[PDB]
RNA sequence: GCGACUGUUUACCAAAAUCACAGCACUCUGCCAACACGAACAGUGGACGUAUAGGGUGUGACGCCUGCCCGGUGCCGGAA
RNA sequence: UGAAACAUGAUUGCCCGUACCGCAAACCGACACAGGUGUCCGAGUGUCAAUGCACUAAGGCGCGCGAGAGAACCCUCGUU
RNA sequence: GUAGGGGAGCGUUCAGUCCGCGGAGAAGCCAUACCGGAAGGAGUGGUGGAGCCGACUGAAGUGCGGAUGCCGGCAUGAGUAACGAUAAAAGAAGUGAGAAUCUUCUUCGCCGUAAGGACAAGGGUUCCUGGGGAAGGGUCGUCCGCCCAGGGAAAGUCGGGACCUAAGGUGAGGCCGAACGGCGCAGCCGAUGGACAGCAGGUCAAGAUUCCUGCACCGAUCAUGUGGAGUGAUGGAGGG
RNA sequence: GGUCAAGAUAGUAAGGGUCCACGGUGGAUGCCCUGGCGCUGGAGCCGAUGAAGGACGCGAUUACCUGCGAAAAGCCCCGACGAGCUGGAGAUACGCUUUGACUCGGGGAUGUCCGAAUGGGGAAACCCACCUCGUAAGAGGUAUCCGCAAGGAUGGGAACUCAGGGAACUGAAACAUCUCAGUACCUGAAGGAGAAGAAAGAGAAUUCGAUUCCGUUAGUAGCGGCGAGCGAACCCGGAUCAGCCCAAUCAAGCCGAAGUGGCUGGAAAGCUACACCUCAGAAGGUGAGAGUCCUGUAGGCGAACGAGAGGUCGUUGUUCGUGAAACGAUGACUGAAUCCGCGCGGACCACCGCGCAAGGCUAAAUACUCCCAGUGACCGAUAGCGCAUAGUACCGUGAGGGAAAGGUGAAAAGAACCCCGGGAGGGGAGUGAAAGAGAACCUGAAACCGUGGACUUACAAGCAGUCAUGGCACCUUAUGCGUGUUAUGGCGUGCCUAUUGAAGCAUGAGCCGGCGACUUAGACCUGACGUGCGAGCUUAAGUUGAAAAACGGAGGCGGAGCGAAAGCGAGUCCGAAUAGGGCGGCAUUAGUACGUCGGGCUAGACUCGAAACCAGGUGAGCUAAGCAUGACCAGGUUGAAA
């Protein structure tokens, strides 16, 4: 049973934008948006951080080795960001032009 | 709504197994077995509790009859006589004065036989 | 000693197949009775 | 002893004295034949046969033979 | 007034089936099963002959648990 | 105290409602010597990982040892019986992590109107190459008809169709019949048959009257010729 | 103290037993949902423009699924969305897209082969053609019936409806009329419904006024081996209304309020201190429970395209079984009047009433539910459909039968790397909160198999227990009424069912799990408890509202009995009155509606179990044979006719 299903697999947010997470671990922090991943509804930050280990593979290299790369996320902890504040920001829908719709906060705008 | 047996019939079934140990074989561990054992089992703790009331009076009975019999005594003569100078005594003491209690026998006999003649 | 079951290509396919099947009235009952069932085995046509 | 014979038979407890048989016998049948399958004036077998043919029934090579009872039943015929 | 027949040269050559098992471990028998499966070919020696029997050739195998024991008893066989 | 009627209640779920607990840990499970007259229910300890106890009321798929009951699991029999023809095997050599069993060698034993070879019906990649070894193999396996991957099959003349008809199946009109339908002339389908042009050799790990080499045959359309007036069916006969 | 003598008792365990600890096996239970199930409502046909349903194909790698059709996981146009996309599928590389992709709504184009198949054949998906145009590559056409043409028909559809055909088991405790029941099944046709329908009618009031539907009358009138059993209609209330003609707004989408600080925790949504929103507290996701994160909801907007006659004979129908048999209805014979006429009023007659046969269509209410949606004192993995999906695996020559299948974590962070091994498997490490989650990945019951430990067991006789005592051991409801184990004693005939009587050598059963059986319906019957109104009690169908209920007197029960009935009535009946049965008063007393329950009846009626019976179909690839066509019998002996 899909996750994006019960959120209208609809991403609030974009690849590019900065985000904070919520609730976690690492509670507040920044990111730009590397990978967002709607229907899943899963997204990568720069945050995050994993060492994951991939095993022997001989090509592409003999013995496996390890990296440190990072896991992604679920929109849900994920935050937009208040240029402002910069925090826990929810988002109002504007209008700027001119047929190009954009997004506020309580003080616009991102 | 339906109402599977779910937990009850695992519960019933401990409480014999339970009641169900020190039981040779099957009897100890398969319930049918084990809940079976245990109805002859009641009729055996049931008869057993009067019965046991019974054996116990025969043992004092045996005790005070030797005891008698240790000076020139019969029971029969003896706890007669300990009727008849109306020495009101339980024979379960008296057994117990019989084994433990030597020269204290020895008294009761004489008034016994004192008391018959 | 021998069997019950010697199969035959021809006999197979000109007593149980689908032009078969269809040429009777009770043929066309079956088939779409069986189809009902969801049958991927249609007939011996579809071996 | 039984069957005449070669044959047939109870797949998986009976192969024979069973059954078939050639032979004989009673009857039935004149053609869109009886007789048989049949929604059925269809069509079909009988048979592209024709009473030295066809059906049904019984006996069961061959050889000498096959008696007595027509009241009951059946059948053929009869008519007040 | 280009009808056949013919010689020669050109030219053309559709469609599926072709492997392998196929008297069997590959088909039908639930099995790598002492069964069942239709036609052809099926050498030599000895033998009255022969698709018969013994032994062989070409070819194909030794059948997909082994080793020892060497009682009762059981199966298949020898001698008396 | 049996069949039986009566009385009071214990537990299970779902439900309404309140008391309320729970990641400092719910249910479920596990142990135990506590409590209740009994169905039962509490205390604590270990399990578990996200839900649940209690009171009152309502509604039930509401309490199992049996039905040679149904599903499933695991015991007995038992390390027993059997390993599927009494055609029979030995030694060396090799390989491997490991070999009575797989691969070479040299013998032995069995079939030999077969237990050899070639087809058909059926099966369907079982064929060949290289690899694998869980399970299939009645043991073992390094092996296989099992597993993986890749390859292999070639036709004018063989066989079937592009021709024919038999039994049989069909079949416009036709004959019938509550319906679906049952018949049924010609015609058509139908090989087990009629008809019909190619043989000899060579070779892939795996094809072979196909492919390749050598020398043939048959029909078809065109062309240069011999042309130089007849061709010969949907009917006739012969023949088959 | 040594020797000898007599007598007593100890220890060992091959193995086993009881208890305990610790795993294994297995997958019950609890939790969960990705799957069902029912009710309400919506929606309801497809196809010669090729349907349902397939076959084969389309992929950089493609076996299954999905989408598609040689233009082949897609192609053109419009509209919504605005950042990602490249199907499940989780894989690399190739790429695409802010000139607007992907997904969504809406049309179009292309759509091989099979299938009504339909150019002819065929063993479905294959074979062989003929004709028209084309340079070929291609494209079209070539069934049959109604028609002048144009045009329509063929086939499919779970049920629902109508029609031709029409069973049996069963019950009557046997059976045959009869009942099962015009039920099962077969068939024909047709639709989104259908059927029925506009009076020679019900009927008894000189009333109603097409039909279908529900309530009711009513288990009443009646039918019947007058047995089992069968069972109306008029009236009364509702649902919805119709009567016409002919022959002399939803379907894509957008826009939408309001919290942070500290605390436990692996993780906040929970605890807490203060906050704000509400036309929004329905729900779901987020590391554990979020009104104020997200998606949403209340609300508001919302598209170019998009959707709204008589008679006779044999019979039969209604409650209609030859009964007094009316009427309709037809098979065979007969076939009258047309107005001062015709038909009915349950034989038949007059009277007196209701009616216009021989011609057609007709919406509406009603039935169903493959499909869509909403809900639930419906299920959560033996449940629930058969399926957490599959009519698949598997069985069957066929018709047909037909399974078990669920869970790592919050997220793959899916375990680089060292160790024993060919491996499998494991022991670290490292991740995580937990690896007491490690992919045979949630809990992990019991039977069942084992390792260790306590106490025991090799002169013993046994339903395996009980009860008494001694031994030994242990001390988290636990140092006393102890707990585990044991020796010795007394005592002692497994359980169930079936029975005059069971340890029975009488039935059942290997063990443990889990599933497993006295129910439901009716507004029926009769009772007990209770309740609300009480000489009074009460609605049903429906209507309206419906996060609720109210309306609804149509009918029902009580009111008065008695007879065979007319009828009479605190009386009545038999009879001519008497004498009596029934009844009222009585020397007195209440009903009715709901509900819970003990019984009853009709239907499967507590669950399981037949042998059988009937319908429709599937089988002669086995066997019994027939038909057409091929095939086959070494060798040897005997020596007929002519
Ligand atoms: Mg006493
Ligand atoms: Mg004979
Ligand atoms: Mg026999
Ligand atoms: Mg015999
Ligand atoms: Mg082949
Ligand atoms: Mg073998
Ligand atoms: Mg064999
Ligand atoms: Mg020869
Ligand atoms: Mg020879
Ligand atoms: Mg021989
Ligand atoms: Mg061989
Ligand atoms: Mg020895
Ligand atoms: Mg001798
Ligand atoms: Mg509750
Ligand atoms: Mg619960
Ligand atoms: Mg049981
Ligand atoms: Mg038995
Ligand atoms: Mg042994
Ligand atoms: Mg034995
Ligand atoms: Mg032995
Ligand atoms: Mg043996
Ligand atoms: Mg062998
Ligand atoms: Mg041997
Ligand atoms: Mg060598
Ligand atoms: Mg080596
Ligand atoms: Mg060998
Ligand atoms: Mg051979
Ligand atoms: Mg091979
Ligand atoms: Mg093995
Ligand atoms: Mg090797
Ligand atoms: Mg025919
Ligand atoms: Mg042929
Ligand atoms: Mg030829
Ligand atoms: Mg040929
Ligand atoms: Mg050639
Ligand atoms: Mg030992
Ligand atoms: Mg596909
Ligand atoms: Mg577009
Ligand atoms: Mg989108
Ligand atoms: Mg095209
Ligand atoms: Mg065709
Ligand atoms: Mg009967
Ligand atoms: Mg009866
Ligand atoms: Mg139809
Ligand atoms: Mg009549
Ligand atoms: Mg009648
Ligand atoms: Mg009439
Ligand atoms: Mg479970
Ligand atoms: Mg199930
Ligand atoms: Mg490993
Ligand atoms: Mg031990
Ligand atoms: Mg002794
Ligand atoms: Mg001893
Ligand atoms: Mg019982
Ligand atoms: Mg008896
Ligand atoms: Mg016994
Ligand atoms: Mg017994
Ligand atoms: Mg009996
Ligand atoms: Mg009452
Ligand atoms: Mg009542
Ligand atoms: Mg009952």
């Amino acid at each position: 049973p899909s996750a994006g299903s019960h959120h209208n697999d609809k991403l609030h947010f974009k690849k590019g934008d900065t985000v904070i997470v919520l609730s976690g671990k690492h509670k507040g922090q920044t990111g730009k948006v590397l990978l967002a991943l709607p229907r899943d509804q899963k997204v990568v930050v720069e945050g995050v951080n994993v060492i994951t280990k991939n095993v022997k593979p001989s090509m592409t290299n003999p013995q496996g080795g390890q990296e440190q790369r990072e896991l992604a996320l679920h929109a849900s902890k994920v935050a937009l960001v208040d240029p402002e504040t910069g925090k826990a920001t929810r988002v109002r829908k504007q209008i700027v032009d001119g047929k190009k719709v954009r997004v506020a906060v309580a003080s616009g705008k991102t | 709504p339906r109402a599977k047996t779910g937990i009850v019939r695992r519960r019933r079934h401990k409480k014999v197994l339970k009641r169900a140990k020190g039981f040779w074989g099957s009897r100890s561990k398969q319930y049918r077995n084990a809940f079976q054992t245990l109805l002859n089992a009641a009729t055996y703790e049931y008869r057993d509790r009067r019965n046991k009331k019974r054996d116990f009076r025969r043992l004092w009975i045996q005790r005070i009859n030797a005891g008698a019999r240790l000076h020139g005594m019969n029971y029969s003569t003896f706890i007669n006589g300990l009727k008849r100078a109306n020495i009101d005594l339980n024979r379960k003491v008296l057994a117990d004065i019989a084994a433990r209690e030597p020269e204290a026998f020895k008294a009761l006999v004489d008034a016994s036989r004192n008391a018959r003649q | 000693m021998k069997r019950t079951y010697q199969p035959n290509n021809r006999k197979r396919a000109k007593t149980h197949g689908f032009r078969a099947r269809m040429k009777t009235k009770s043929g066309r009952n079956i088939l779409a009775r069986r189809r009902a069932k969801g049958r991927h085995q249609l007939t011996v046509s579809d071996e």
